[PDB]
């Protein structure tokens, strides 16, 4: 039988459905795009840009080696790139 | 004659693209069968002509 | 309420995934991750 | 260039669905 | 390379080989149109 | 009618997607394991914990992205967003591995919720709960591999990371360090999994090729009505065929479908046990008698000794990069190598 | 009638306890040869020079193996793809040293198992069945052809065929990973999906049909006695099984047509194992798994390792140690 | 006479809208240069 | 709707081409239209390859599979396989592409506009699958066409410029064939060679005279058998042995094509005569041998006596004996000693590699070919990283021998399955139980119990 909701086949063919979603789907796509292109996603998540994996002349990875001084080790590593 | 070959060749491309769409549409619409059994006829011969034309010209450019 | 025929929404939807995925395979050869 | 290649294949790619489209409009023999 | 006469068609020539797989996809567009009867 | 009973009514309403009481636990935790994995494979690095790129943002593709394990120096920390290590700082939480524990722990509870849901729906519809029972084997596997195994080791670092190639590395680590192929508990698990694939295929094919002709068309799918009383294929002809092809054959449809449950469920349980052992480095690594012979007899060689040499290559060639916190420095001259290569 | 027709009706008799069939005329002698040779070699064969370097590998129980380490060892690299029947050896002693039993066993075996598949077709025809069980068997059969025949062809030696042993199988897998990165290969990923999903769907289907057995017995007896062999009615409520499984996910993720359901169970493992057999068969021609070694570099061009690079480090340990005495030149090209 | 906002509505939107957002993000990543 | 739906045809949409089994005209259309797709691809692909072709790079570094087939026929190529004229590649390309348009037109006409069945338009072009006479006649006409094509290859070798002959004195060159081999002891000797190592069945053909000679036999044999089948009808033993239906004939051809796919796989992987390594890159065996040659040369240059250099195992580091005593390259390449190639054979003596010729007669062009071939071994990754599986990114290379072998093994395997599928179905269908078991006369119920 039918649990009562509106058939999907019916909604995706309706014009109201595509009136609403002609704007919302690209709007979300463009937001996601801007999340990355503005550079915001590097800074929310702490992900290195291609210039900030290593100091210019260093060849060693900023590996955190202490549990409770951990947040502090990462902050020191990042300042050492300036 | 350079630009004359490139005209003959894009003539061929355009006519193929038209023929690619209209031959199957024409064939499966019988309402206008006789309407069109000369259009594909004349298209076909036109098409063949350009191939021959582009084939001879090739030698005065390539 | 049915106005737009399903096969057309399928073809369009389909072509839309092809583009996005194609783009990802392009990106495998360009920019980050491309070995170059 | 790549816009050249892509506009070619955009046009070739729509050529198929178009046939289908025009034959369903003109109530053809699909 | 193609001969220089035909060079303008390089972008068209680059994409022609994919066309037979469009026929395969076109059959499915076609069946969706007649609803897979 | 109390407030508990009214709530109960709404939770168990027949809707497109059943909620239930189990849903309160299932839907938040599943959505958040899922969500967290997508978020981290899309946006998060493994640079500070592993020295690795691991996100699309960084140039990884679907095969190489991962939500990697926390650094070994975190021990078995819960790595709470508000705990001593991140101190409420979301960005530094991500850089320290918190999405790994985030995903692992919400995944544990989402799995609980899914089994509870299996129980819940079985009770309401009126069927025996054998599907819930069968789902115990995947829970056994998730718990043994993702939780128990790291808890016996030095830290969560050595658990599997959530990505395709990351899991492949786990496979190769388990060969090189544990000789896991030699383990009878993994061998039973292979038997159970390969045997379940076998039973899947042979059962489906057998039914499909002993159908009765219950319609007139060439597509035989349309000649089945789920309300029909009658068996759709011939047990009798299927039994004869296999008796004469293979010597034995099922004769009891109930036994047959219980066996189908039994085989893979049992396989996965057995492999779970083997991994609990490996939590402790309690391996089936060696055969002492072969080692005593080989050490004395330089002309004695088997596939068992050949494979230990491969293990020895894996450990030494992969350890420095794979366990970076150890600071392994192996000069060229100590790396084990055969001739030329 | 005459003796030939008498023989023909016996061969294709449907009243034989094991069906013989024309395929069985070939299958029985080849399977017997291969089985007798394999059992004797696994117990008693002396050490075999698999890699052609005068370094015999002991595979048999009497020469110091157990059940897990024992094997019948592949024939020598010196032989490559040459055919080495017993009668080409100058003595059985020679034949044993150079791995002759492996060739005898696998050829008789591939031949017999091909006829096993044909014989599946044959009996289905004599019984009036649909014919495609043998097509399901082609997936394991193809897999065997890959590790015993195709991979040696592509690599130029039966010495790189899979050993006939438990530990020999592992050796073959580890060496394959090093030389081909099979784990990074999508046909093997499809193989895993095929067998994981097959085990899933096996357990699922068994659990769902078992969850919906109709009460036909008391609590003190096996519910298996609620089914009588050849009974006309079904012994479970497929509508109940659908109603549980539709609610567990949602209604349309669930099958209510048994035929479609059972065809999905056949098709899912068979296809995946087709693909993984094809992976062995194309890696036999060195079209190997994806290579992302140093694919990520930073603004300077430092290599930023990924998990693929860590896999490569384990691959490399496999590569440099396997067949540690067999390479004189820097590249291992087969 | 159907609802529009249902439990199902929430289900398909809690997946769908994040998915499109994420894709636009990933699309943009293919143009990042080192 | 003439068939075209499940109720009238009995076949569902996913099996819809089985609706054409008794519509000879629409069926004809599908075959011609699909022939159009094959000729289209040979056309578009050659032009694609040409647009992407850089004549200074080896063909096999550029991903080319069709231009090497044309080069091998003698067009466009000079000594050493150098490309001297690319015009013929253009022509081959354009002509197939143009022709696909007329195969296209004719297929679509027959499938859509044309008469759906041919048997009332004309008793010649129309056929019943069960008419054994008609079917062997059509078989006969296609046999004739095929024999003709085999002789077009002869025409090209003997009268129209010749063929590329990797074995030709001077490092390879196009050469007219004047003395093709007719002796049936050679031609059919090949058929009776064992397929195993050192023998190779027909994959072992290693000279153009044998190639051209065999196509003279095959052409004549196909033309004669065409005529046979036109004038004959199947004998009684053949009538009793086969199923006579459309699906069954389909299944016989899938078996054959499967068989042919597997042989092609091995041809491209082992044969360096009709798949010249100048165009397709070295064979697996060839690259491996070329590596041993390379380091023999290097070490010999440094002062090593390579004939007496005992390696770690006690076997020669550079040279050893095959199991029949031939001198061969040592190391793992021992397995590949059956290899034979123009760059190597000058070092061959009656007992195998000749140590005097190794010490004295290696030319720089052999050193050159051996290094080129070792560094283009057919090993590489799916995303076309060249080398062993542990190599780093850099070289963008997979051998066309790998591409052609892998692709044709996959196709051949799936056509074997298709054989089994349709063969089992054609038998079931002809006996009348392909749609399931008749509940009112189930065969097993009338058989005695097994025990
Ligand atoms: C119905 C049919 C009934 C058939 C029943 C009996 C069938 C017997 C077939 C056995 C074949 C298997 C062994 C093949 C081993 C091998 O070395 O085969 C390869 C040989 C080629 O041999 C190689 O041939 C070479 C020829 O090259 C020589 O010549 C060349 C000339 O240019 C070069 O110079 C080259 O360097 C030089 O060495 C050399 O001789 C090599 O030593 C030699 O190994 O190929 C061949 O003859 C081509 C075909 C081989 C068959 C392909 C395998 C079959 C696939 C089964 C599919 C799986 C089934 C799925 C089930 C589900
Ligand atoms: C596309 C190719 C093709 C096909 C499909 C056929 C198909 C057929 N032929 Mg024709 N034929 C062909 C080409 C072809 N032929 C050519 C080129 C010639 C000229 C030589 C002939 C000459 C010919 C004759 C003389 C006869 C047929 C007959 C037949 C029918 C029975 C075939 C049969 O039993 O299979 C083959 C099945 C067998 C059981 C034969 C034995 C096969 C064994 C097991 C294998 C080993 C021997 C094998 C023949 C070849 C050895 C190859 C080896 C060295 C590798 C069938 C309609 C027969 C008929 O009815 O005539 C009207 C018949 O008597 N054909
Ligand atoms: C079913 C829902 C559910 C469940 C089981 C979990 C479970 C968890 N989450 Mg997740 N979480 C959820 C929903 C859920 N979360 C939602 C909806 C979000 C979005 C906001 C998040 C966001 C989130 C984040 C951001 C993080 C977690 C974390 C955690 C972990 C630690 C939680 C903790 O310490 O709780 C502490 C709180 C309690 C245990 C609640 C106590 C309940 C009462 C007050 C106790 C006292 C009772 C009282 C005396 C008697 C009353 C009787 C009654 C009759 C009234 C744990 C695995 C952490 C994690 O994974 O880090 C590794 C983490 O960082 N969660
Ligand atoms: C090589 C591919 C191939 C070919 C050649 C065919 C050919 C055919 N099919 Mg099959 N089919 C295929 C693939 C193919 N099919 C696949 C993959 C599927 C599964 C999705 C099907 C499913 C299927 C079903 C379910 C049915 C067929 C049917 C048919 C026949 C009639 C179809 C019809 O009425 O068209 C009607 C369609 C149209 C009029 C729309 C336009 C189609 C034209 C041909 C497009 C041509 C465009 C092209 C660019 C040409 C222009 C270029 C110009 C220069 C020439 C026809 C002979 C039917 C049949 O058997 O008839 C009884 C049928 O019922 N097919
Ligand atoms: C026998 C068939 C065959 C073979 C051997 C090749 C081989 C090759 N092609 Mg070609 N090609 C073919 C058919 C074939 N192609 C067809 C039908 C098309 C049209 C779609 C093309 C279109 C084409 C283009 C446009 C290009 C190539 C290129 C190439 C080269 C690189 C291929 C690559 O990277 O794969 C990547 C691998 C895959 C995509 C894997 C596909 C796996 C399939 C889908 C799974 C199996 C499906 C089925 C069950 C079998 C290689 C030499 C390239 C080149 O270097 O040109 C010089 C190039 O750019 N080809
Ligand atoms: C093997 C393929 C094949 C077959 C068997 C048929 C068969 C048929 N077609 Mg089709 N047709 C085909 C291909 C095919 N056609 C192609 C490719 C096209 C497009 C050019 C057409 C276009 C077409 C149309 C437009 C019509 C037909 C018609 C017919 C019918 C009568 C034709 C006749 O008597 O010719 C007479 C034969 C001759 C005069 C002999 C000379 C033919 C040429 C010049 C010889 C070429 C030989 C060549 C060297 C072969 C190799 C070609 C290539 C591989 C290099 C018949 C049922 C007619 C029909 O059904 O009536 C309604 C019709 O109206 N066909
Ligand atoms: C229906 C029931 C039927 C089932 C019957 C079961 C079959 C039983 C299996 C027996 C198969 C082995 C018999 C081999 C005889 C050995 C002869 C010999 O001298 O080698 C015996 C030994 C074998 O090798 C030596 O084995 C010894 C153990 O006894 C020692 O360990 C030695 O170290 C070991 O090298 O080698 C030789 O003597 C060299 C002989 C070479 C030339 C003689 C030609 C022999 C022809 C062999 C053909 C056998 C093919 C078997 C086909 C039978 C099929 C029914
Ligand atoms: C067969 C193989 C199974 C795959 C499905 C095949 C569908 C094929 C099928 O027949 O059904 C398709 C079905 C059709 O719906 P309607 O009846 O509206 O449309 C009928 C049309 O087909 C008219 O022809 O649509 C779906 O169910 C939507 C699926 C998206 C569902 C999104 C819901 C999100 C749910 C979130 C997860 C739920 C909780 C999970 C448990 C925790
Ligand atoms: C050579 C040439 C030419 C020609 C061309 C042609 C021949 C074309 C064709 C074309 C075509 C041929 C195309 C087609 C296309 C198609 C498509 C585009 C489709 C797609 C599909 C889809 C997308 C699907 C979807 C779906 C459905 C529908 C249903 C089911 C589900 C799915 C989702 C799958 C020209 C003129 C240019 C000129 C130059 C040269
Ligand atoms: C039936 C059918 C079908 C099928 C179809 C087909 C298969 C078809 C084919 C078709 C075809 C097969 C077509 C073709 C066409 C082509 C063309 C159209 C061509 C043209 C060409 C040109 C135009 C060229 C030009 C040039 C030159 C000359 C030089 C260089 C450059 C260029 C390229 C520009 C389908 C499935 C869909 C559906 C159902 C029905
Ligand atoms: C060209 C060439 C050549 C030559 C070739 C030739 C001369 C060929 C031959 C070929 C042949 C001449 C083939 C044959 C084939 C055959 C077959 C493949 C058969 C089959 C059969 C069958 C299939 C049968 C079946 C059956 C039986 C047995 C019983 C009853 C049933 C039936 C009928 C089903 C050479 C190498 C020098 C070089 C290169 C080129
Ligand atoms: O043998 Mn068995 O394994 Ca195929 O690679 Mn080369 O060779 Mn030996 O090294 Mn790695
Ligand atoms: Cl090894
Ligand atoms: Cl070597
Ligand atoms: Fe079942």
């Amino acid at each position: 039988g039918t649990t009562g909701e509106r058939p999907f086949s019916d909604i995706i063919t309706s014009v109201r459905y595509w009136v609403i979603h002609s704007i919302t789907i690209p709007a979300l796509f463009i937001a996601g795009w801007l999340f990355v292109s503005t550079g915001l996603a590097y800074d929310v998540f702490g992900t290195p840009r291609p210039d900030s994996y290593y100091a210019q002349e260093q060849r060693s990875i900023p590996l955190v080696t202490d549990r409770f001084e951990a947040k502090q080790q990462v902050e020191t590593f990042l300042e050492q790139l300036k | 004659m350079t630009i004359l070959f490139q005209l003959a060749l894009a003539a061929l491309v355009i006519l193929s693209f038209v023929m690619v769409i209209g031959v199957p549409v024409a064939y499966a619409s019988p309402q206008d069968w006789d309407r069109s059994k000369q259009l594909i006829f004349l298209g076909s011969g036109l098409w063949i002509a350009l191939v021959l034309v582009v084939g001879v010209l090739n030698f005065f450019v390539v | 309420g049915g106005r737009i025929p399903l096969w057309i929404v399928a073809t369009v939807a389909g072509m839309g995934v092809i583009v996005i995925v194609g783009l990802f395979f392009y990106g495998a050869y360009a920019g980050l991750g491309s070995s170059l | 260039e790549v816009i050249a290649q892509l506009t070619m294949i955009a046009m070739i790619g729509i050529a198929g669905p178009m046939i289908i489209f025009l034959l369903a409009v003109r109530r053809g023999n699909l | 390379k193609l001969p220089e006469a035909y060079a303008i068609f390089d972008p068209l020539v680059d994409v022609l080989p994919v066309i037979p797989v469009l026929f395969l996809a076109l059959a499915f567009v076609w069946q969706a149109a007649v609803g897979f009867r | 009618r109390g407030w508990f009973d009214i709530l109960d009514d709404w939770l168990k309403r027949d809707r497109f997607v059943f909620v239930g009481w189990s849903g309160i636990l299932l839907f938040p935790c599943a959505y958040l394991a899922l969500g967290g994995w997508l978020t981290g494979t899309t946006f998060v690095t493994s640079w500070y914990t592993h020295g690795l790129a691991s996100s699309y943002l960084e140039g990884c593709n679907f095969l190489t992205v991962a939500v990697s394990t926390p650094a070994n120096s975190m021990g078995h920390s819960l790595l709470l967003l508000w705990g001593p290590e991140a101190q409420g700082d979301f960005t530094r939480w991500c850089q320290l591995g918190g999405l790994w524990t985030f995903i692992a722990l919400h995944g544990a509870f989402g799995l609980i919720g899914f089994m509870l849901r299996q129980f819940e729906i079985a009770r309401l519809v009126g069927v025996r709960p054998y599907n819930a029972i069968a789902f115990s084997a995947p829970i056994a596997v998730f718990v043994s591999v993702f939780l128990i195994y790291p808890l016996g080791q030095s830290s969560w670092f050595f658990a599997p990371s959530f990505g395709v190639a990351a899991i492949f590395r786990f496979l190769l680590f388990f060969q090189g360090f544990h000789n896991w192929t030699l383990n009878p508990f993994h061998m039973m698990g292979v038997a159970g999994v390969l045997g379940g694939a076998l039973l899947c295929a042979i059962h489906g094919a057998t039914v499909e090729n002993t159908l009765f002709q219950d319609g007139e068309g060439a597509s035989t799918f349309r000649a089945f009505n789920p309300t029909q009383a009658e068996e759709t294929y011939s047990m009798v002809t299927a039994n004869r065929f296999w008796s004469q092809i293979f010597g034995i054959a099922f004769s009891n449809k109930r036994w047959l479908h219980f066996f189908m449950l039994f085989v893979p469920v049992t396989g996965l349980w057995m492999s779970a046990i083997g991994v609990v052992g490996l939590a402790l480095n309690l391996r089936s690594y060696d055969f002492i008698s072969q080692e005593i012979r080989a050490a004395e007899d330089p002309e004695f060689e088997t596939f068992y000794t050949k494979n230990l040499l491969l293990n020895e290559g894996i450990r030494a060639w992969m350890a420095p990069q794979d366990q970076p916190h150890e600071n392994f420095v192996f000069p060229e001259e100590v790396l084990p190598r055969g001739n030329a290569l | 009638a005459n003796l030939w027709e008498r023989f023909c009706n016996w061969v294709t008799s449907t009243d034989n306890r094991l069906y013989v069939g024309w395929f069985g005329v070939i299958m029985i002698p080849t399977l017997l040869a291969a089985t007798i040779c394999f059992v004797i070699a696994f117990i008693a064969a002396p050490p075999v020079d698999i890699d052609g370097i005068r370094e015999p590998v002991s595979g048999s129980l009497l020469y110091g193996n157990n059940i897990i380490t024992g094997a019948v060892v592949p024939s020598s690299n010196a032989i490559g793809l040459h055919f080495y029947p017993i009668w080409e050896a100058a003595s059985l002693d020679e034949w044993l040293y150079n791995g002759g039993p492996y060739q005898l066993i696998i050829f008789h075996f591939l031949l017999g198992a091909s006829c096993y598949m044909g014989r599946q077709w044959e009996l289905s025809y004599r019984l009036g069945m649909r014919p495609w069980i043998c097509v399901a068997y082609s997936a394991p059969l193809a897999s065997a052809f890959a590790v015993f025949l195709i991979y040696p062809i592509g690599q130029g030696s039966f010495s790189d065929g899979m050993p006939l042993g438990i530990s020999g199988t592992f050796n073959f897998m580890i060496v394959f990973q090093a030389e081909h990165n099979i784990l990074m290969h999508p046909f093997h990923q499809l193989g895993v999906a095929g067998v994981f999903g097959g085990a899933l769907f096996c357990a699922m289907h068994g659990s769902l049909v078992t969850s919906s057995l109709i009460r036909e017995t008391t609590e003190t007896e096996s519910a298996n006695y609620g089914y009588k062999f050849g009974q006309e009615e079904e012994t479970y409520n497929i509508v109940a099984a659908h109603g549980y499984f539709g609610r567990l996910i949602f209604q349309y993720a669930s099958f209510n047509n048994s035929r479609s359901l059972h065809f999905f169970l056949a098709a899912w493992p068979v296809v995946g194992v087709w693909f993984t057999a094809l992976g062995i068969s194309t890696m036999a021609f060195n079209l190997n798994g994806f290579n992302f070694n140093h694919s990520v570099i930073d603004a300077k061009g430092n290599v930023i390792n990924t998990w693929a690079d860590i896999i490569n480090r384990a691959n490399l340990g496999m590569e440099v140690m396997h067949e540690r005495n067999a390479h004189n030149f820097p590249l291992d090209l087969a | 006479s159907y609802p529009i906002f249902t439990v199902r509505w929430v289900a398909v939107h809690t997946l769908a809208v994040p998915t499109i957002f994420f894709l636009g993000a990933i699309a943009a990543m293919q143009f990042i240069q080192r | 709707a003439t068939n075209r739906d499940q109720e009238s045809s009995g076949f569902a949409w996913w099996a819809g081409n089985a609706r054409l089994i008794n519509l000879s005209g629409k069926l004809l259309g599908a075959h011609v239209a699909h022939a159009g797709l094959i000729v289209f691809w040979a056309g578009a692909m050659t032009l694609f390859e040409l647009a992407h072709f850089i004549p200074e790079k080896p063909m096999y570094e550029q991903g080319l599979i069709l231009i090497p087939h044309i080069a091998t026929l003698g067009w466009g190529v000079g000594p050493g396989g150098e490309v001297v004229d690319t015009f013929p590649f253009f022509v081959v390309g354009v002509v197939h592409l143009i022709s696909s348009a007329v195969l296209g037109f004719g297929g679509v006409y027959h499938a859509i506009r044309g008469p759906e069945t041919l048997e009332e338009y004309s008793s010649f072009f129309g056929y019943d699958w069960k008419d054994k006479n008609k079917m062997t006649t059509i078989l006969g006409f296609h046999l004739i066409v095929l024999g003709i094509g085999a002789l077009l290859l002869v025409a090209k070798a003997m009268f129209f410029g010749g063929l590329y002959d990797t074995w030709a004195p001077g490092g390879g060159d196009v050469r007219v064939i004047t003395n093709p081999t007719l002796d049936p002891r050679v031609i059919f000797g090949y058929l009776l060679k064992s397929p195993f190592g050192g023998e190779g069945w027909i994959v072992s053909v290693n000279n153009l005279e044998d190639v051209v000679g065999g196509h003279i036999w095959i052409g004549l044999i196909c033309i004669a058998g065409g005529i046979w089948h036109i004038l004959t009808t199947p004998f009684g033993w053949a009538r009793r042995a086969f199923i006579w239906s459309g699906e069954a004939y389909l299944s016989y051809s899938l078996g054959a094509l499967s068989m042919m796919g597997f042989i092609a796989t091995c041809f491209v992987w082992f044969n360096n005569t009709v798949y010249p390594s100048e165009f397709y890159g070295p064979t697996g065996p060839e690259a491996s041998q070329a590596q041993a040659m390379t380091f023999l040369i290097r070490d010999q240059k440094l002062g090593a006596n390579v004939g007496s250099a005992q390696g770690p195992t006690g076997l020669g580091k550079y040279l050893m004996r095959s199991p029949t005593g031939e001198i061969i390259f040592g190391g793992e390449t021992m397995r590949f000693w059956d290899f034979r190639g123009p760059w190597l054979e000058p070092l061959r003596g009656p007992n195998g590699l000749d140590l005097n010729k190794i010490k004295n007669d290696i030319q720089p062009w052999q050193e050159r070919r051996a290094a080129e071939y070792m560094t283009h071994a057919p090993l590489g990754s799916l995303n076309s990283v060249g080398g062993v599986a542990t190599e780093i990114n850099s070289v963008n290379f997979v051998s066309p021998r790998s591409w052609l072998a892998t692709s044709h093994f996959v196709l051949a395997f799936f056509f074997l399955v298709g054989h089994l599928w349709h063969a089992g179905r054609a038998r079931a269908a002809a006996a009348g139980f392909e749609k399931g078991i008749d509940r009112e006369s189930e065969p097993v119920l009338s058989m005695p119990s097994l025990d």
